[PDB]
């Protein structure tokens, strides 16, 4: 639904799902 | 808190060192305010955070360390009730004089 | 197996007998600032083995009235050696900073250091509106010590330090911690004499203790950066 | 900043010691807790009571209910049953503090204004 | 380990557990690592297939949601009396996160983070009864937020010819329209704000440690186009703040004891039990005791 | 032209809305995204971390003596040494931690939590403890066979200084909230209890007193709801040095 030319103008991102916690786990 | 700052009411002749020293009963941090009171009008905030001077102020004083001591510096004599706040709980404002 | 542990990094090495299987900083190892990531276009000195052979600090006495020390790096190891030379003699650098910290103590001895690496850590002054200065933050190599480690000296918790790279040293089981950096920076090169990357915080949180002759026990620090690089040279300041 | 204060001076037998002061050059709703501070010859330069512009009103003596008007830029105070205790020069002065808990600290007076000399008489 | 993650993570079906050697209880604290340990492992489970989500928790969530940055009036009157300096029908405002303790404890929960801000301008005016007690009217102003970039010069007053906006980008609002919005971009020269910086700005000495001049996104000026009306009217302007895009790096403990400043991490603590320096955590009777347990 | 209709909530600035909006730097390009470590997609990574609570929020411990609990030896069996009130998300011993600190943004939370605990005596020190976890239903056990009958774990002090006892997801219903500060059937979790099995036996030149921390964290199954305002920070006016950014 955007319509604006710089791409940074579009609505917020809610499908990153790939989160890791071993970095903090497991930091080994 | 009870700011005893009166050892005296100290007089000094033009161009002296004079030194006022302001107790405090708790011991309190570097919260300490020196005020100005020129006879007939109102007090003026001279130096906080006992090292800090103010904008638009004669820069012949100066400051103490934390604590309890807490003494005020005058280089230069060139006249007033100077007063001492403690600000740490509450105001307080010891009284005192030169 | 999993308790000795060496680590030969140049022409300095270290043998542990009680170790407790050293840790990666959020699961990454040091690198070489690849060719996408690089800004300056200048080429880099890399001295390996000059640079990036464990530099050891001054041991601190381990007490009851201790609270904690911290050494912030390079800030600690800016004038040692030949990382101190080159850091000096060039403007911008990249390193790694291999930690090692050993503590010795019987075993009639009880006590616990967290061995946290905190990045960024900008402390806080206590009970002042006032910034802190350049010879409160900057100690050198002699680093500095905690007057209220319950709040890390920044007004955030000490319990929620273990999100942080961290490890323990429990008297009764192990005698060392080894902690592995990465960069960790938002740029990729940075100002080695301004700007701090990590912050070695060693807190004892249960205090020594024993029911012995109570002998001295020193806590000793080896920094060792790791593929360290530094663009720049220009005279020594 | 302008800090004016007017009201009774020399009438008040025992009655309510309303004294209002209008804020010039700093506007009231922006911080700088605004307070009353009385020379008095009893005491000597005693801290009446402050008022944030969230009507946090932090007092000394709970007696006087400091209140605060930001459409006409200025705040109030109003001591019951005064008794000959209270002549005193009553200043109204602005000070930077920080109250955020139920009590105050570094509270520095750097705005003063000019005196209310009150006298409770008759 | 990547591992995209939708909901959260299924159970199964434990036995009797008799098995000599291993221990999935014991572990190690020492390595600085979290007990890898199971439900499974330590008590007897049951299959449950777990349908609950993590969706509300990601950053993204967590973080973009707009919230107030400053709140700052000014007087709509003729300012003829020399005072009220700097703020004459107009103002400015250093953009900074580190004035409301919401806003800032919540990002300050990261080391790095990179987001596109988006920025929301809401304009309220009140009628001042100074000298009278007399409501006319609630007019329509428009009004000019001049973004200036840190380290630019501002307008110095709200006549001044450097609101013209040659290539400032600016924008105008009337009070009765809906808020003004826009969005600033991730304007940083490094890859990431420093939301805490443990260096000094410049080379000389003293350098306002913890302050990162990278890190500050501008200036926003905001003055009222129109001339004023006989009368004076007080505009209270607030903004506010919803990152974008936000990316986070390196989490942090959250702040305990009272802000004290904008400028640093200075701490005092609280008087009493609660976030105070000596009790973060309220205190209780003794260990063995419980602050309220039911008893019938 | 197009035929519009104007619905109710137009113009209406909702603080959580997800819309684009007017880009004021035209043509601006971001700095190139480096490669950063430690990178958080959800707040669910960093719960699922272990931290030091403070089961001694006494009055006589001060500073750190408060993230620790000292045990001694007894000379009577079946010793209580603490409890610990399992309320996440209200003032207590789990009030200040990773876990709590980030559930204290959110209303509902479900899933399990696991609590571990370090032993930081002498290596010359033995002992063997028991810690309870009792569902919400009925008061504190005070005597170590009504508290037994809770899942437990047996606990031996050698090698491996740490032991982990979880707290399993036992309720009703799939989440549970705030609410208060309250003992509500929704928002109790039960209780934690620590005693003696054997008892606490150490040599002469070691120290009499050993401590013993504890830590908390969440296990894979954990999960947050319905954010809101923490309340574990809050002013009362504007902080030092704001009205300077202003000028």
């Amino acid at each position: 639904i955007n319509f604006y030319k710089d791409s940074y103008a579009a609505s917020a991102s809610k499908q990153d799902f790939s989160q890791d916690p071993s970095k903090f786990t497991e930091p080994v | 808190i009870q700011m005893t700052q009166s050892p005296s009411s100290v007089s000094a002749s033009v161009g002296d060192r004079v030194t006022l020293t302001c107790r405090a009963s708790q011991d309190i941090s570097s919260w300490l305010a020196w005020y100005q009171q020129k006879p007939g009008k109102a007090p003026k905030l001279l130096i906080y955070a006992a090292s800090s001077l103010q904008s638009g102020v004669p820069s012949r004083f100066s400051g103490s360390g934390s604590g309890t001591h807490f003494t005020l510096t005058i280089s230069s004599l060139q006249f007033a009730t100077y007063f001492c706040q403690q600000a740490d709980s509450f105001i307080t404002f010891g009284g005192g004089t030169k | 197996s999993d308790r000795v542990l060496q680590l030969k990094l140049g022409n300095s090495a270290i043998v542990t007998q009680e170790a407790a299987n050293y840790c990666c900083a959020y699961g990454e190892w040091p690198n070489y600032l690849p060719d996408h990531e690089a800004v300056a276009i200048d080429k880099p000195t890399q001295p390996e083995t000059a640079t990036d052979r464990f530099y050891t600090l001054k041991s601190v006495k381990w007490e009851t009235g201790s609270t904690g020390w911290w050494w912030k790096l390079p800030d600690a190891l800016n004038n040692i050696g030949m990382f101190g030379q080159n850091v000096q003699h060039h403007y911008l650098y990249r390193s790694g900073f291999l930690i090692h910290v050993q503590c010795n103590a019987t075993k009639f001895h009880q006590g616990a250091l967290l061995v946290v690496a905190i990045p960024e850590h900008q402390r806080g002054a206590h009970n002042t509106n006032t910034s802190p200065g350049f010879d409160d933050i900057m100690k050198g190599e002699e680093g500095g010590t905690f007057n209220h480690p319950y709040v890390l000296d920044d007004g955030t918790s000490l319990a929620c330090a273990t999100i942080f790279p961290h490890q323990w040293i429990n008297l009764r089981t192990n005698n060392s911690a080894t902690i592995v950096l990465p960069w960790m920076n938002a740029a990729p090169m940075d100002f080695p004499l301004r700007h701090n990357q990590w912050t070695l915080a060693i807190i004892p949180v249960v205090p020594l203790g024993t029911r012995t002759t109570s002998s001295m026990v020193p806590i000793t620090v080896s920094i060792a950066p790791m593929c360290c690089e530094f663009n720049g040279l220009r005279h020594a300041i | 900043v302008q800090l004016q204060e007017s009201g009774p001076g020399l009438v008040k037998p025992s009655e309510t010691l309303s004294l209002t002061c209008t804020v010039s050059g700093y506007l009231i709703s922006n911080g700088y807790y605004w307070g009353w501070i009385r020379q008095s010859p009893g005491k000597g330069l005693e801290w009446i009571g402050s008022i944030y512009y969230t009507r946090d009103t932090y007092y000394n003596k709970s007696r006087i209910t400091i209140s605060v008007d930001t459409s006409k830029k200025q705040f109030s105070l109003k001591l019951y049953s005064v008794t000959a205790a209270d002549t005193a020069v009553y200043y109204c002065v602005r000070h930077e503090g920080s109250c955020n808990d139920g009590s105050c600290y570094g509270s520095f007076v750097d705005n003063w204004g000019q005196g209310t000399l009150v006298t409770v008489s008759s | 380990i990547e591992s995209i993650i939708k909901t959260a993570t299924d159970t199964v079906k434990s036995e009797i557990n008799a098995e000599l050697g291993v221990v999935p209880s014991l572990n190690a604290v020492e390595t600085g690592a979290t007990s890898n340990t199971e439900p499974e492992e330590a008590i007897q489970t049951r299959t449950v297939i777990n349908q609950h989500g993590v969706s509300e928790t990601l950053v993204e969530n967590f973080l973009s949601r707009a919230a107030l940055v400053s709140k700052r009036s000014f007087e709509y009157k003729d300012h003829t009396s020399s005072t009220a300096r700097a703020d004459k029908n107009f103002f400015k405002w250093t953009i900074n996160t580190r004035s409301f303790v919401q806003l800032r404890r919540k990002l300050e929960l990261f080391t790095y983070l990179r987001f596109d801000a988006e920025i929301t301008i809401l304009t309220t005016v009140a009628v001042n009864g100074s000298g009278n007690n007399t409501y006319v009217g609630l007019p329509d102003l428009t009004l000019q937020a001049m973004f200036v970039p840190t380290g630019a010069l501002t307008p110095e007053k709200q006549d001044s010819f450097h609101w013209q906006s040659g290539s400032n980008a600016s924008v105008f609002f009337k009070i009765s329209d809906p808020p003004a919005r826009i969005t600033i971009p991730f304007m940083c020269i490094n890859s990431a704000y420093s939301v805490f910086y443990d260096g000094f700005a410049g080379f000389e000495k003293n350098g306002l440690y913890g302050i990162n001049p990278a890190d500050t996104i501008g200036n926003l000026c905001v003055r009222i186009v129109n001339e004023h009306q006989p009368v004076g009217f007080t505009v209270t302007v607030r903004v506010y703040m919803k990152p974008k895009h936000i990316k986070a790096w390196a989490p942090r403990p959250p702040r305990t004891l009272p802000y004290m400043s904008i400028a640093n991490a200075n701490y005092k603590g609280k008087e009493r039990a609660p976030n105070a320096l000596s009790a973060i955590i309220g205190n209780r009777d003794s260990v063995k005791t419980m602050p309220h347990n039911i008893v019938n | 032209g197009v035929p519009t209709y104007l619905l109710p909530g137009s113009g209406q600035f909702l603080t959580t809305d997800d819309h684009s909006s007017a880009p004021a730097l035209p043509c601006f390009n971001p700095t190139p995204e480096m490669h950063i470590p430690g990178q958080v997609r959800n707040m669910l990574e960093v719960v699922q971390v272990e931290s030091m609570m403070e089961i001694n929020n006494t009055e006589s411990a001060v500073g750190m003596e408060r993230l620790k609990v000292d045990i001694s030896a007894l000379t009577d069996v079946d010793q209580l040494l603490f409890n610990i009130p399992l309320d996440i998300q209200l003032d207590g011993p789990l009030r200040n931690t990773l876990v709590g600190n980030i559930s204290r943004y959110y209303t509902h939370w479900s899933g399990s939590l696991e609590m571990t605990f370090m032993f930081c005596g002498s290596f010359m020190a033995a002992g063997k403890l028991i810690l309870c976890y009792t569902p919400p239903g009925g008061s504190c056990p005070t005597t170590r066979e009504t508290a037994m009958l809770g899942t437990h774990i047996v606990w031996d002090f050698g090698l491996q200084s740490s032991v982990t006892l979880i707290i399993p997801w036992i309720s009703g219903s799939h989440y549970r909230m705030f609410n208060n500060d309250a003992k509500s059937t929704n928002a109790n979790v039960g209780y934690v209890t620590c005693f003696m099995q054997t008892n606490l036996i150490v040599p002469s030149e070691s120290s009499d007193t050993c401590s013993l921390i504890g830590f908390i964290a969440a296990k894979d199954d954990f999960s947050l709801r319905l954010m809101r305002d923490s309340p574990d920070i809050g002013q009362l006016d504007h902080l030092h040095a704001a009205e300077a950014a202003y000028q």
